[PDB]
């Protein structure tokens, strides 16, 4: 599935720069990048972001521009729903333009 | 108020049967027997899983873990307004009560209930981790 | 009832879960953290765990050295060490097919066979060796050093030896004896290895123990030394003829200052290579005689830590109370030696590929690639240590009131600034390096490629003709002829310089366009990230306003709780875990531009590089899609090759990175509650009951299962680079 | 209709409101001015 | 069987005007895979006017659908038990909805 | 709700199974292709997995016009065999064979 | 010639790179009639094509090996050399604009603060003092250098930090 199917099938895609289905290589590229993003909410936890939230809202202060509705990390079920979503978007979007990119042009 | 006895002759709620129930811990280490009076006969929720009635009068109810009877105890409590108490049941036959532990609970004073695990102090008066090191086990600073 | 296996945890030893095994396999080395521990006994654990650390060390270069003396190729790979594949070791695989046999069947070998890419053989040939018997000597040597270092940490764990804990913290002794005999004499005996036997088996010359004390290194054997005519050693240097392991072109002399390269080998030459460790010997020699021993001279690194006070305070007390805070400190003794050891690996792969040491280096393309990869992935390991063993130390070893008002102190009062600060340079690099590279990519969709945004990195190519590349035509420093800093050197290294960084076949101060300015800011991106949280967690490991009693809870806990908002991975521990995501990538943003670089170099190819490695397609498809192509071809339904074991293994990283993702993902409370299912499960299968478990099985903690998918995650990361890695350079060449 | 143009007023339709119109900007700037890669002008 | 399905044109402003392929019949756009070509030919339409009046036949629906809401919801909202009729719901989206709607179908 | 942990006991246990005897067959035959032994695969060569239910449901459908839907002149689908449709030089449908690779994904 | 690279209105690659690029969308043109709508969209993209690469081998781009143009970001290699309307000059004009967009936000939200309820206007924006300030912060290097120069631009300490400062 590596070689013949996802290697192989690949080539239509990556090679779809300067083509009419280059934006499908482009939507390649940003689902790969959303699908990976979605790690940085999976993998971590508020508590880390609170805090480097708070470090930052200290430099937001320091220059007089601390917002009055207050700098929250996302909610942890907040995290977790946005994590799911970029993984599902991006996996599905590197699946849709890779399947389209393919198929327009062998078929 | 003294400390009640626990009464084996107290039956149970009508319940059908489970897969929640009482584990190889219950026969090991310990369970727990939560107690109540009602006034009628009630569908309540068992925590195990499913419902279960309670019967007019006593009743009684086995549980494996200790967090199963104070939920079913704020429930009891919250949703029916009684007053249960449970123990804590050894394989051995060794009863321990656990719940109203003066009588009343306890969110409640008793005026004569000692104050344990308290620390006189302010939280940001607490020590640095480099005073209590060394100390044979880790510790942390609040001791 | 209570267990026995975590003798140093007693509440460990009565955990009736299995929670008890992986707590104790992971609490072993916390020494500081044990039941009954003192600071003198955690000292000499230490020092017995060191001596065991050094034997295994020596251990391993002794199976190194006894399998390729024995499963290798090293008395062939030294007759024609530009064609002969280096061998690691034989395989004995009862699961090998007969293709399989067939295929790893390699470097002229008998039988299955692993090519090594460590590069072992090289540098063992440099050094002089030419002798499977001299490779089985060294293994015999460095296991019996290993037995020595083996009984030396059992001796000094004896009662009448176990040292006193002040003589660990005598830093001025340990200083000096680690710079002047363990760096400087040790250069010094290098020098002489060099001279005495690696330069003359250069020359052709065999120079074993059997005549190291029969002939001379030197025509003019130390009447030059001991009359100060120094630079007779410098008479007769290996000219441009010469050919490395004979006497063609020899030369005489053995400390040289030619610079450059070895114009047969692409590698240093071994004379300057014992001018280099003499001088780094003397060197190290006299800095060893700096600070205060029984002897009434030297200096009190005390004084001059509270002396270095600057008049304005601009410092606070300046570095008053830092010696008392680093000699009573094991973490911040720790990050300093991780911090060091790390940059310091980091320059042994930014130099040993550019300016390689070992002959028929530079040429071993695969082993190039090996050796940077892997210790520059070491030395972000490291360097996540470091800072992680800094934080433990705020933690467990910072006292506040001891470092009133110093350098370190002020560190943490202006913490925010530091974290912000670092948190700006990543989000503005961040944000447009992607910009730049996503701009390219939709410009090269969109058919126009001249629209990138390629921005010249003039200021890396201005220190390059700095260096004397004219490719540029700055004509600054040493590429104009008519300048001082070329007129002064003419006579020494320059010549050599020259000729090796005006050759583009080599490795020295490649040529950058604008693929390497962005890729370069991508490597900025991720060290400023890295080092953010690091940093941060470090800062805060103390205190957070989400939670300013962090201290009182250790360095690695779970959690606060759902309370105030959510504290999850709210600890230093976790910090220190999500900086090891952006380490890996920064390494491996690191080790792709290197190895897209040289493969392009290594191809003759580098305006496919110049031209791709501007937008990310270029190096989806032209560096990992085609590159792959070998790799995943190693087995398919007509056949296999030798490449079979790294597609294999590629697949292998595939899978347990993956894996990790489950540890990282789903957290703890689906698998406890799907295990209280399976207890039921087992507790009420018949012919099953019967058999029970001792430890109750609980689900991974929330640390444990952080610390596992991080595991799996770094190995299969590790794993799959290294295998794509080596298959598609070994497929090549 | 003063709660209509509070509601306008507030920040997801004043955002799509400005990005919209930031964005028709840019637009219409590389319409008129094609490939704008230097300030040459 | 030679000219591609393609129903979206690309504005040519930054350069996305390669995204309008060449996908027959005299036409340059976006080669589309929803597969309404096939379904309006397998309806009958064989003309753009009649894509055109069912767009705003569409349209009226649409207001209609939302005008709905907003009077069931403002203007006449049903009580608890007329959504409780679930015997009704069902005889009703069993006939009329999914047997008459395929019947209409079928005329 | 009663019995929820039998349920979801044997439901995770034939997860277990189902992962094993599924996922496993794919590293077997990766190591097995690895180490040289195409033999020793799961394949349609060197240790057949047929699906044979499918099969013999693909041929009492393909079947079916002549005994069991006697006013059939053709069965549902050409997947379960017989003539391929092909139009305009391309496939339309033909025949799906299934084979050990077959059952794999199916499991 | 600053780093080797050779200007695009002398290069061969970028020559090239134009012809390839003609090449294609002739290529494409030739399968459509005289007066079409792709033949005259690909027409347009010729002259638009065309076009560019003649503006950006005007304006004096340096281009490299494969004839794409190379910016230069140093100032002092760009002001000597005529490169600064490339990375230098859009420099200023990019920080202009920024530090309007961020003294504008940072003049809304202290005009917001002494509100009775802070909080709602910044979720429902004033569009009155939003544009007000929006129209009056062009002059925002002046006003935040004299804002500097007072003090008046920084907090004191009485910013929330953590219990080790
Ligand atoms: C963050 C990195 C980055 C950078 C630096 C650039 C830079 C650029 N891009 Mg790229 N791009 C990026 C990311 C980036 N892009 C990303 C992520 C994408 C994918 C979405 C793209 C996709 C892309 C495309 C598809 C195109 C560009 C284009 C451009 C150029 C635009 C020039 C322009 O619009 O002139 C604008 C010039 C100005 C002077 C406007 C400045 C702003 C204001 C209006 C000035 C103030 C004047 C005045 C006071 C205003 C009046 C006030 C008003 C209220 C009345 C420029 C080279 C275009 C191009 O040709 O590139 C060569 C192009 O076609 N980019
Ligand atoms: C001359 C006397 C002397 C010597 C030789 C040593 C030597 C050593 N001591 Mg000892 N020590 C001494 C005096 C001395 N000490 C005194 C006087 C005290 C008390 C005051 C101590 C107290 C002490 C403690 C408490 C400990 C040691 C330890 C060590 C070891 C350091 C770890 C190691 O192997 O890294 C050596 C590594 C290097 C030399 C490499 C660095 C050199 C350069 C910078 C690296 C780059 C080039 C690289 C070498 C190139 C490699 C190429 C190729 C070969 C691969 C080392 C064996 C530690 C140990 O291992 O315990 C057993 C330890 O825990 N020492
Ligand atoms: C610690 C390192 C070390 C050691 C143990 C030796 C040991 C020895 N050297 Mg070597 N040597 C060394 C470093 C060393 N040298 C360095 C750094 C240089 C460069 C200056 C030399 C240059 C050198 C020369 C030129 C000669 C020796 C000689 C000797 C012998 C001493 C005769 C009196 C002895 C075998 C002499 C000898 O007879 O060698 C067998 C001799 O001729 N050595
Ligand atoms: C000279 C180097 C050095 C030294 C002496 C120490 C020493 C220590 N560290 Mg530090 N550390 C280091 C380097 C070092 N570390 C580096 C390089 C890093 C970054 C990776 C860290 C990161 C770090 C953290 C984050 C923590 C420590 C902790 C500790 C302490 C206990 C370690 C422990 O729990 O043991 C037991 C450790 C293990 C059993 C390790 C788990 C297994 C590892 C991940 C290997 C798994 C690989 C796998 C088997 C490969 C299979 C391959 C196969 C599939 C083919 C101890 C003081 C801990 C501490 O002090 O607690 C407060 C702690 O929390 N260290
Ligand atoms: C592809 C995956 C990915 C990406 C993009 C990032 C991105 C980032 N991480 Mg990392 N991170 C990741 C994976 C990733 N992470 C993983 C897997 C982990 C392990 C859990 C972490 C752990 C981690 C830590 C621990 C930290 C970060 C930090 C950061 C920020 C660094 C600053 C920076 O570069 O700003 C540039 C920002 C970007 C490039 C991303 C934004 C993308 C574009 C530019 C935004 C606009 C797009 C578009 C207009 C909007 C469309 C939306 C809508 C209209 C549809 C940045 C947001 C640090 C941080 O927050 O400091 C500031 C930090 O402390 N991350
Ligand atoms: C313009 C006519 C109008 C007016 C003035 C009102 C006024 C009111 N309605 Mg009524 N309503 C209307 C039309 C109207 N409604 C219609 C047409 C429907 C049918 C859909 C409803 C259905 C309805 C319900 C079911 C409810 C109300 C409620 C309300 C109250 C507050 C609603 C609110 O917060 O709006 C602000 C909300 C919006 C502007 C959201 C609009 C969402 C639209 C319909 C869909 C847009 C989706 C979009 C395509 C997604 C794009 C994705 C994006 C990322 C690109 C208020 C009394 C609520 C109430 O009485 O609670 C006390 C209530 O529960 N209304
Ligand atoms: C590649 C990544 C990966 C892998 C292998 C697994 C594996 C598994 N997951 Mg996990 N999971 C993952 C990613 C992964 N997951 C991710 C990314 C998520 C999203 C958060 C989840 C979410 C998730 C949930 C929510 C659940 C699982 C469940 C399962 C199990 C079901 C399959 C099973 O038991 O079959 C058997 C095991 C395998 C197929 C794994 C491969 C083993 C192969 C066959 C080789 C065996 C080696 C053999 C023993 C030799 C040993 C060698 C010796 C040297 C040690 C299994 C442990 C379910 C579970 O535990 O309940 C059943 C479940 O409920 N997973
Ligand atoms: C970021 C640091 C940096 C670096 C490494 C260089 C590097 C260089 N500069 Mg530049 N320069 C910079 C920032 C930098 N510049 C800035 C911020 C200014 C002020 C706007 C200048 C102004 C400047 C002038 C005016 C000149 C240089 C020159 C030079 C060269 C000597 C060298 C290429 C000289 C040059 O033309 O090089 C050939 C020269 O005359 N620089
Ligand atoms: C957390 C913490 C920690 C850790 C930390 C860290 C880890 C850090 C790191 C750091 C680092 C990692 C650093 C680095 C640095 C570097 C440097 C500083 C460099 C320098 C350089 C120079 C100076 C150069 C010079 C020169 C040149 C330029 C070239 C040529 C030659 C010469 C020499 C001239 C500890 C434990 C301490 C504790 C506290 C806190
Ligand atoms: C799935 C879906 C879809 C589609 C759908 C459809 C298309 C449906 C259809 C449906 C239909 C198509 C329906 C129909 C209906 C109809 C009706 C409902 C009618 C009625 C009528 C009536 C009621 C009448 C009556 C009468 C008359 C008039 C005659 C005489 C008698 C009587 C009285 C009876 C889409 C993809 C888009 C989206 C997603 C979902
Ligand atoms: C990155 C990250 C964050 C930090 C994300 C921050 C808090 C929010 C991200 C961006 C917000 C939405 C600001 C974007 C701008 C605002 C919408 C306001 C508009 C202003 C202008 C840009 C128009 C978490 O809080 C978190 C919590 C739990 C698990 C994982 C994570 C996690 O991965």
């Amino acid at each position: 599935w590596l070689r013949d199917f996802l290697w192989a099938q690949s080539s239509q895609v990556i090679q779809s720069y300067g083509s009419a289905l280059s934006a499908y290589g482009l939507i390649f590229l940003g689902a790969h990048f959303v699908w990976a993003f979605s790690l940085m909410f999976l993998f971590s936890g508020r508590g880390y972001w609170q805090e480097l939230i708070e470090s930052i809202v200290w430099a937001h202060n320091k220059l007089k521009v601390a917002p009055a509705i207050q700098p929250r990390a996302l909610s942890i079920t907040q995290g977790r729903a946005v994590g799911v979503a970029h993984y599902l978007l991006g996996g599905i979007a590197t699946t849709w333009s890779f399947f389209l990119a393919r198929i327009i042009s062998v078929g | 108020w003294t400390v009640p006895t626990l009464n084996p002759d107290t039956p149970s709620p009508i319940f059908g049967g489970s897969t929640g129930g009482l584990l190889r811990k219950a026969q090991t280490e310990e369970f727990y027997v939560i107690t109540w009076e009602a006034k009628k006969e009630q569908i309540f929720e068992m925590p195990t899983g499913g419902a279960a009635i309670m019967r007019q009068g006593p009743n009684l109810l086995k549980f494996g873990k200790k967090e199963q009877c104070l939920a079913l105890t704020t429930q009891l409590r919250n949703k029916f307004k009684l007053t249960p108490c449970f123990y804590r049941v050894f394989p051995d036959g060794k009863v321990q009560y656990l719940h109203p532990a003066d009588g009343v609970y306890p969110e409640k004073v008793n005026a004569g209930r000692v104050g344990a695990n308290q620390n006189m102090r302010r939280i940001g008066q607490n020590v640095n981790p480099i005073k209590v090191k060394f100390s044979g086990r880790m510790m942390s600073p609040a001791e | 009832a209570t267990k026995l296996f975590p003798k140093f945890s007693q509440g460990l030893a009565q955990d009736p879960t299995t929670r008890r095994i992986w707590y104790g396999l992971a609490m072993a080395h916390d020494f500081e953290s044990h039941d009954g521990m003192t600071e003198e006994n955690l000292y000499q654990k230490i020092f017995a765990s060191h001596f065991g650390q050094l034997s295994i060390i020596f251990l391993w270069t002794s199976g190194n050295l006894f399998h390729v003396a024995w499963q290798g190729n090293f008395e062939q790979w030294v007759t024609d060490p530009v064609h002969i594949r280096p061998i690691a070791h034989a395989i004995w695989d009862p699961h090998f097919g007969q293709p399989a046999v067939e295929a790893f069947t390699r470097g002229g070998a008998s039988g299955p066979v692993n090519i090594s890419t460590s590069g072992v053989y090289q540098w063992w040939y440099t050094i002089g060796m030419r002798t499977n018997q001299d490779l089985y000597v060294g293994s015999v040597f460095l296991a019996l050093v290993s037995a020595i270092f083996l009984f030396a940490g059992w001796l000094h764990l004896q009662p009448n030896f176990q040292p006193s804990l002040s003589w660990f913290k005598d830093a001025e002794s340990r200083l000096n004896h680690h710079l002047s005999g363990l760096f400087g004499v040790s250069s010094l005996a290098w020098t002489g290895h060099l001279v005495h036997v690696a330069i003359p088996e250069s020359r052709g010359q065999h120079v074993g123990w059997d005549n190291f004390l029969s002939v001379l290194p030197h025509p003019q054997g130390l009447t030059p030394f001991f009359t100060g005519n120094w630079a007779a050693y410098a008479q007769s240097p290996d000219t441009a003829s010469h050919v490395f392991g004979t006497a063609q072109g020899s030369g005489q002399a053995i400390l040289t200052f030619l610079g450059g390269f070895h114009p047969q080998t692409q590698s240093l030459w071994l004379t300057d290579m014992a001018h280099h460790h003499l001088a780094i010997a003397v060197i190290f020699i006299v800095a060893g005689h700096m600070y205060r021993t029984n002897f009434g001279i030297g200096h009190r690194m005390q004084a001059i830590l509270e002396a270095h006070t600057p008049p304005s305070g601009s410092l606070g007390a300046g570095h008053k109370g830092l010696f008392d805070t680093v000699n009573n400190s094991l973490h911040f003794q720790l990050g300093l030696a991780l911090a060091s050891v790390g940059t310091i690996t980091s320059l042994v792969a930014q130099h040993m590929y550019s300016l390689p040491p070992y002959a028929f280096q530079a040429i071993d393309f695969t082993t190039q690639a090996a050796l940077y990869t892997h210790h520059q992935y070491i030395a972000g390991f490291i360097m996540c240590g470091a800072f992680a063993h800094g934080a433990i130390f705020f933690i467990r070893d910072y006292d506040p009131e001891q470092n009133k008002g110093n350098v370190l102190a002020r560190m943490l009062d202006h913490k925010e600034a530091l974290i912000s600060h670092l948190s700006w340079v990543s989000l503005f690099l961040g944000f447009h390096t992607l910009g730049l590279y996503v701009h390219n990519d939709v410009m090269q969709a969109f058919g126009t490629p001249e629209k990138q945004i390629l921005i010249e990195p003039v200021f890396a190519q201005w220190i390059q003709a700095a260096h004397g590349k004219a490719l540029y035509g700055f004509d600054f420093l040493l590429s104009s002829k008519t300048s001082a800093a070329f007129a002064n050197g003419q006579s020494l290294w320059l010549p050599g310089w020259l000729d090796a960084i005006n050759n583009n076949q080599n490795s020295l101060f490649l040529t950058i366009g604008p693929g390497d300015f962005l890729v370069h800011h991508a490597i900025a991106l991720g060290l400023h990230t890295t080092t953010l949280i690091l940093v941060k967690g470090a800062l805060d490991a103390r205190g957070s306003k989400l939670m300013p009693d962090k201290k009182d809870f250790g360095y690695s806990f779970p959690c606060d709780g759902p309370g105030r908002g959510g504290t999850c991975d709210i600890s230093a521990y976790d910090a220190f875990y999500l900086a090891v995501f952006w380490m890996l990538n920064t390494i491996g943003w690191v080790t792709f531009y290197w190895h897209w670089k040289h493969l392009t170099l290594w191809q003759g190819n580098v305006a496919q590089f110049d031209e791709s490695s501007t937008y990310l397609m270029g190096w989806l498809r032209d560096y990992l899609w085609l590159n792959s192509s070998q790799l995943i071809n190693g087995y398919n339904p007509f056949g296999m090759n030798s490449l079979s074991v790294w597609a294999w293994t590629f697949l292998f990283g595939h899978l347990i990175y993956a894996t990790g993702f489950m540890f990282l993902i789903s957290w703890r409370g689906y698998w406890q509650e799907l295990i209280e299912t399976l207890v039921w499960a087992h507790e009420k299968t018949p012919l099953a009951n019967l058999v029970y478990w001792k430890d109750k099985p609980v689900a991974l903690s929330i640390v444990q299962a952080r610390l596992v998918g991080l595991a799996h995650f770094s190995v299969g990361y590790i794993f799959t680079y290294a295998a794509f890695l080596i298959a598609s350079t070994s497929g090549r060449f | 209709m003063k709660d209509f143009t509070t509601y306008l007023s507030t920040a997801p339709v004043i955002a799509t409101i400005w990005f919209t119109f930031t964005a028709g900007l840019l637009i219409e700037i590389n319409r008129y001015f094609p490939d704008p890669l230097v300030f040459s002008f | 069987t030679h000219i591609k399905p393609s129903a979206q044109v690309v504005w040519p402003i930054v350069g996305q005007e390669i995204l309008n392929g060449d996908v027959g019949g005299g036409f340059q756009g976006i080669q589309i895979t929803s597969g309404f070509f096939q379904l309006w030919r397998a309806s009958g339409i064989t003309s753009e006017l009649q894509l055109y009046t069912t767009a705003i036949g569409g349209l009226v629906m649409a207001a209609a659908m939302f005008f709905a809401g907003w009077f069931h919801y403002h203007k006449a909202a049903p009580k608890l038990e007329w959504f409780q009729n679930v015997e009704s719901m069902l005889n009703h989206h069993l006939g009329g909805l999914l047997g008459l709607g395929s019947l209409a179908w079928a005329g | 709700i009663r019995h929820r942990d039998a349920i979801i006991s044997h439901l995770n246990w034939v997860c277990i199974f189902l992962g094993f005897h599924s996922f496993g067959l794919y590293i077997h035959n990766d190591t097995m292709s690895a180490l040289g032994r195409p033999q020793d695969m799961f394949s349609d060569t060197a240790i057949q997995l047929q699906p044979v239910f499918a099969q013999w449901i693909q041929n009492t459908h393909f079947l079916a016009p002549q005994l069991t839907a006697p006013n059939a002149l053709a069965a549902t689908s050409l997947t379960w065999g017989g003539d391929l449709v092909a139009v305009g030089g391309k496939v339309a449908m033909m025949p799906i064979s299934l084979g050990t690779s077959d059952f794999m994904v199916h499991h | 010639d600053i780093a080797g690279l050779t200007p695009c209105s002398e290069s061969k690659a970028y020559a090239k790179l134009e012809k390839k690029e003609l090449k294609t969308l002739e290529k494409r043109l030739k399968q459509y009639e005289a007066d079409s709508a792709p033949a005259v969209a690909l027409k347009a993209t010729m002259e638009r094509t065309k076009a560019r690469f003649a503006n950006y081998a005007k304006a004096g781009l340096l281009c490299g090996n494969d004839g794409l143009p190379h910016l230069i970001a140093d100032p002092g290699l760009a002001l000597k050399y005529g490169h600064a309307g490339e990375v230098f000059i859009p420099t200023f004009g990019f920080l202009y604009v920024a530090g309007y967009i961020g003294y504008v936000g940072r003049q809304y939200l202290i005009a917001v603060k002494g509100e009775a309820k802070p909080t709602d206007k910044e979720i429902i924006i004033d569009v009155p003092l939003a544009t007000k300030l929006a129209w009056q912060g062009a002059g925002w290097p002046l006003a935040a250098v004299q804002e500097l120069q007072r003090g008046t631009l920084l907090e004191k300490e009485e910013n929330i930090t953590v219990s080790p400062r």
